[PDB]
C-alpha cells in the first residue's frame, strides 16, 4: 500500500541505472517491472506516466511505447500532456503512420478538445497536416477549433485569417457566427474558470482541490444543459476527479439520464467511475446495479453481460454483503428462462424445474469442495452467501411446485450444516412455511430453542417473538392453549415472548441447588460495578433475615466471616489492552 | 380444516371495518390490514377478497389505492394460498389484480410493489415494467 | 463497549442488529480484519444491560468475550504511546449536564407534526439514529411494528440482513 515507497524505489532503481550509467538490463527491467506493480495497484497522476513514457521511448521500443500510452490515458481523463506526448511520438511511425496519428489526434480532441487549456492539441494537430499538404483538411481543423470556447480563441482566428491567404471567409457569415457563440460561452465560462484558477493551489488544502469552485462548476454545466452538454458534463467531470469526493460522479449519474444521451456514453462512464473512485465507498456502485436491471427494458444481451462482471467484480471486493447474491440470482431467473405466461402450462413448469436441478447441484457441490467453471453461479458462490441461494431453492420448491414432503426433507439435511444452521433468511423461511401450514406444536418448538441453539441477531429475536405473539393470539384458542403449558417447564407462547424479549439467553430453570451455589457466580461478584469481578466480604451466618421477636429465644451465635482479606483486592481482565493494542 | 375463525366475525370485523372507514386520521391502518392477510386457505382467502379487497376497490378510497403496501398485502393474500396451483395463482396476480391499478398511482405504488415481484416473481418482471 | 473474539466472517450491519434493541447506539466502528470491533450507546445503563446480555453469546458459530474499551480517537492516542510507552494519560467521556427531565434513558425513537401534553408518563424527548427528536407515544408502536412487518418480508428474502 505505501504508495510514497513504490515511488522511492522506482527514484531509485532509476538513479542506478542512470547512474551506474549502463542499461543495466537488470536496473533497467527492474524499473519496468516496479512501474507495472505500482500502475496495477495504484491509479498514476500524469506526472508519474509521463516520466515512464519518457524513459520507454528513451530507450525505444516502439510498439510497447504505443501499449504504455494506452494504458496511460485510462487512468485520468485530463492526461492532454500524456495524448500530446503520443501525437508527437506515432508521428514518428511508419506505414500505416497517415492514418494512426490521425487517429489518436481525433482520438485526444475528443477527450481533451473542448477542455479551457486544449488549445495545444489543436495546434500541435494542425501543425502535422500542414507539414503534408492538406489545405482543406487544415481548414476543417480551423474550422472545428473556432467554434469551441477556447483560451486564446481571439488569436487563433487572427492567425487563420492571415493563413488562409488562400479563401479567408468563403463563407464569411457561417465561421464568424460559430465563432461568436464559441466567443459568448468563453465569456460565460470565464467567471467558472476564474474562480477555479484563483483557488487551485497546492496547499495541502482544499484549495488545491478547489473541490467548491469544481462542485459550481459541475452545477452550472449539468444545469446549462446546451447540447454541447453530453460532453461537456464529462469534461468538468474529469477535470474535477483529477484534482476522491464521490459526490461529484453522483451528481454526473443524474445529468446522463435528465439530459438523454444514449445507453453507450452513459455504461462507460460508470464503469470507469467504478474503477477510479476508492474501493468500500459503495454509493454509485449499488445505483448501477439498478442501472442495468432499467436498462434491460430495452433487451440487450450485452447489458445482461455487464450484470454478470460487474457482480463478479463487486463480489469478489465485498465477499460478505449478501446483496448481490439476491441481485444476481433474480437475473439469472429473469434473462435465462424468459417465460411471461404466453406458453404451454407443460413449458414453464420444465423452466422452473431446470432451474431447481441446477441449483439443487450447485450448492452440493459449493460444500463437498468442487467448483465447476461451465456453471457461473459456482465461481461467486461464498459461505457468507450460500444461505440465500439454499432460501431460493426452499422458496421455488415449496411455493413454485406446491411440494411439501421434499421442502420438509430439505429443511432436516440443511438445518444440521454449519454454514446455514445460523442465517437470518433461512429460519425466517422457516417461520413463514410454519405460519401458513397451521400448526404451533412445530413452531412453539422453534421459538423456545430461539436463544438457546438457534442463534439469529437480537433485533429478528425480537422480530420473531412480537409477531408470533400477535399471530397466536389471533389463531390459537385457550383449549390449544391450555394442553401446551405441560408444567415441566415454565413455558406459554402468551407470556414466554415479553419475558424472553430483550432477553437472548433466558432460561426458565427452577431449581432448589441455585440457593446453595450462590455467592460463588460473577452476578455476584461483579454486582454494583459491571466488569470488576472483585470479591465482596461478608458475615456467613447473617442475622438481618431474622426478627428479633424469634431471636431473643437462644443467645446468637458468633460471627463467622469469608473472604475477609480481600477487602482491597479488585480484579480486571483488561480485554481492550492485551486482545487490541497488543494484537 | 378447524381454523378458528379468528379476526373474521361479524362482532370484531365491524369493529375493523370502522376502523378502516377513518382512512386518514385513525392512524393504525395498514398495519391491520396487513394481519388480515395471515389466512393462507380456499374459504378465508374468498372472504377477505370479496369483504375487504374488493369493496375497498368498489367504494374506491384514494388513500388506501395509493398506497403501495395496500397493493403488496393484495398480492400476498393469493400467493400464499395453499387451494391454488402455481398457474392460476400466477394468472389472477398478473391478469386482473396489477391492471386494476391507476397509471398516475403507479408511480408512487411502484416501489413497494417492485418488491414483491423482485423477490417472488423474476420471471414476469418484465412485464410489470411495460404497463407503467 | 468492547466486543471481542468475533467471526470476522460479520458485517456491522449485523453486529448493528445484536446491539439494536439495548438502546440508542451512537457508533463508533469495526475495524479491518482485527477480529474485534466496538459499540458505542449513549446510555451508560443501556451498555450495561448489553454487556449482561450478550456475554459468551455465539455470533457465527465464535462466542464472544466482551468487556470496556474505549473510542476510536482515544484509540489513536493510545496506540502512538504503546510504541513509545511515555504517559497514557486517559480523558473521561463529557458528562450529560444533570438534569435532563425530558429523556428517559434505555428508550428508542424507532422511526422518524408532535404537540404532545408534556406529561411524566410519557416519553417527551428522544435520540435518533445525531437529532434531539420528540417522540408521539401513538406515533412510535404503530411506526415500530411498521418496521417489523417490513423486516420480516425483506428479511426473508435476503435484501435486508
Amino acid at each position: 500500500a505505501l504508495r510514497g515507497l513504490d515511488t522511492q524505489f522506482l527514484q531509485d532503481n532509476t538513479a542506478l541505472v542512470q547512474a551506474y550509467r549502463g542499461l543495466d538490463w537488470s536496473d533497467i527491467s527492474s524499473l519496468t517491472q516496479m512501474v507495472d506493480v505500482i500502475e496495477q495497484t495504484v491509479v498514476k497522476y500524469g506526472n508519474p506516466n509521463d516520466s515512464i513514457k519518457l524513459a520507454l521511448e528513451t530507450i525505444l521500443w516502439q510498439i510497447l511505447r504505443k501499449y504504455p500510452l494506452l494504458f496511460g490515458f485510462w487512468k485520468r481523463f485530463a492526461t492532454i500532456e500524456y495524448q500530446l506526448f503520443g501525437l508527437k511520438k506515432s508521428i514518428a511511425v511508419l506505414a500505416t503512420s497517415v492514418k494512426w496519428f490521425p487517429t489518436s489526434l481525433e482520438l485526444w480532441c475528443d477527450y481533451l478538445n473542448v477542455l479551457c487549456v486544449n488549445n495545444p492539441n489543436e495546434t500541435d494537430f494542425i501543425r502535422n497536416n500542414f507539414e503534408i499538404a492538406k489545405d482543406l483538411i487544415g481548414k476543417q481543423f480551423l474550422s472545428h477549433p473556432f467554434w469551441d470556447k477556447f483560451i486564446e480563441f481571439e488569436v487563433g482566428q487572427k492567425n487563420w485569417h492571415n493563413v488562409q491567404r488562400i479563401y479567408e471567409y468563403i463563407i464569411e457569415v457561417p465561421l464568424h457566427q460559430y465563432a461568436r457563440f464559441f466567443t459568448s460561452y468563453k465569456k460565460f465560462l470565464n467567471e467558472k474558470n476564474l474562480k477555479t484558477t484563483r483557488n487551485i493551489d497546492i496547499v495541502l488544502r482544499k484549495t488545491q482541490t478547489t473541490v467548491n469552485e469544481i462542485w459550481q462548476f459541475e452545477s452550472k454545466i449539468k444545469q446549462p444543459f446546451f447540447n454541447l452538454g453530453q460532453v461537456l458534463n464529462d469534461d468538468l467531470e474529469n477535470w474535477s476527479r483529477y484534482l476522491y469526493h464521490e459526490n461529484t460522479w453522483m451528481m454526473y449519474i443524474k445529468w446522463l439520464t435528465k439530459k438523454n444521451i444514449s445507453d453507450e456514453v452513459v455504461v462507460d462512464i460508470y464503469q470507469k467511475a467504478n474503477t477510479f473512485l476508492p474501493l468500500d465507498f459503495k454509493t454509485l456502485r449499488y445505483d448501477f446495479l439498478r442501472f442495468l436491471k432499467r436498462k434491460y427494458r430495452s433487451n440487450n444481451t450485452l447489458f445482461n453481460n455487464i450484470f454478470n462482471e460487474t457482480v463478479s467484480r463487486y463480489l469478489k471486493i465485498w465477499p460478505n454483503d449478501i446483496l448481490l447474491m439476491t441481485e444476481y440470482l433474480c437475473m439469472l431467473k429473469r434473462h435465462s428462462f424468459k417465460n411471461s405466461l404466453d406458453q404451454s402450462p407443460k413449458e414453464i413448469l420444465e423452466k422452473q424445474t431446470s432451474f431447481t436441478k441446477i441449483l439443487e447441484t450447485s450448492i452440493t457441490n459449493y460444500i463437498n469442495n468442487q467448483i465447476d467453471a461451465k456453471v457461473h453461479l459456482q465461481t461467486l458462490i461464498n459461505d457468507k452467501n450460500l444461505s440465500i441461494v439454499v432460501v431460493e431453492l426452499i422458496k421455488t420448491t415449496w411455493l413454485v411446485l406446491k411440494n411439501n414432503m421434499q421442502t420438509r426433507k430439505y429443511f432436516n439435511l440443511y438445518q444440521k450444516n454449519i454454514l446455514i444452521k445460523n442465517s437470518v433468511p433461512f429460519w425466517l423461511t422457516y417461520y413463514k412455511f410454519e405460519k401458513s401450514n397451521v400448526n404451533f406444536t412445530k413452531l412453539n418448538k422453534f421459538i423456545r430453542e430461539l436463544g438457546v441453539e438457534i442463534y439469529l441477531p437480537t433485533t429478528v429475536m425480537n422480530d420473531i417473538l412480537t409477531d408470533y405473539k400477535t399471530f397466536y393470539l389471533t389463531h390459537s384458542n385457550i383449549v390449544t392453549y391450555e394442553s401446551s403449558i405441560i408444567d415441566s417447564n415454565t413455558f406459554d407462547p402468551i407470556l414466554y415472548p415479553e419475558l424472553k424479549m430483550s432477553n437472548p439467553k433466558y432460561d426458565p430453570v427452577l431449581n432448589t441447588t441455585a440457593n446453595v451455589d450462590w455467592h460463588k457466580k460473577t452476578e455476584w461478584k461483579e454486582a454494583g460495578h459491571i466488569g470488576i469481578t472483585t470479591e465482596r466480604p461478608q458475615i456467613s451466618n447473617s442475622i438481618i433475615e431474622c426478627n428479633s421477636g424469634t431471636l431473643i429465644q437462644k443467645p446468637i451465635s458468633l460471627p463467622n466471616f469469608r473472604n475477609l482479606e480481600k477487602i482491597n483486592q479488585v480484579k480486571i481482565n483488561d480485554l481492550y489492552t492485551e486482545e487490541f493494542l497488543k494484537e | 380444516d378447524s381454523q378458528s375463525n379468528g379476526l373474521l366475525n361479524k362482532e370484531l370485523f365491524d369493529k375493523v371495518w370502522k376502523r378502516l372507514s377513518c382512512k386518514e386520521k385513525k392512524s393504525g391502518q395498514e398495519i391491520l390490514l396487513n394481519n388480515l392477510v395471515q389466512f393462507y386457505s380456499k374459504d378465508t382467502v374468498e372472504f377477505v377478497e370479496k369483504n375487504i379487497f374488493q369493496k375497498i376497490i368498489e367504494f374506491g378510497w384514494e388513500y388506501y389505492l395509493q398506497n403501495g403496501m395496500f397493493w403488496n398485502c393484495y398480492c400476498r393474500l393469493i400467493y400464499f394460498d395453499t387451494s391454488r396451483s402455481y398457474l392460476d395463482k400466477r394468472q389472477y396476480i398478473v391478469r386482473k389484480i396489477w391492471p386494476q391499478i391507476d397509471k398516475k398511482f403507479a408511480q408512487s405504488v411502484l416501489p413497494s410493489l417492485t418488491e414483491f415481484c423482485e423477490s417472488y416473481f423474476p420471471e414476469e418482471m418484465d412485464t410489470l415494467e411495460e404497463m407503467f | 463497549v468492547f466486543i471481542g473474539g468475533l467471526s470476522s466472517l460479520v458485517t456491522e450491519d449485523e453486529l448493528r442488529a445484536y446491539f439494536q434493541p439495548f438502546g440508542t447506539i451512537v457508533y463508533v466502528k469495526i475495524p479491518v480484519g482485527k477480529c474485534c470491533g466496538f459499540v458505542q450507546y449513549v446510555d451508560r445503563l443501556s451498555a450495561e444491560a448489553a454487556i449482561a446480555g450478550m456475554q459468551g453469546f455465539p455470533i457465527a458459530n465464535s462466542r464472544v468475550r466482551l468487556s470496556w474499551g474505549r473510542s476510536a480517537k482515544q484509540t489513536a492516542l493510545l496506540q502512538q504511546a504503546m510504541l513509545s510507552n511515555s504517559l497514557q494519560v486517559q480523558q473521561q467521556q463529557p458528562g450529560l449536564q444533570q438534569p435532563n427531565y425530558g429523556y428517559i434513558p434505555s428508550s428508542t425513537c424507532e422511526a422518524p407534526n408532535v404537540s404532545s401534553t408534556m406529561l411524566p408518563g410519557c416519553q417527551i424527548l428522544n435520540y435518533s439514529n445525531g437529532q434531539q427528536v420528540i417522540m408521539q407515544g401513538s406515533e412510535a408502536v404503530v411506526n415500530s411494528t411498521n418496521a417489523m412487518l417490513n423486516r420480516l418480508e425483506q428479511g426473508s428474502n435476503g435484501f435486508m440482513f
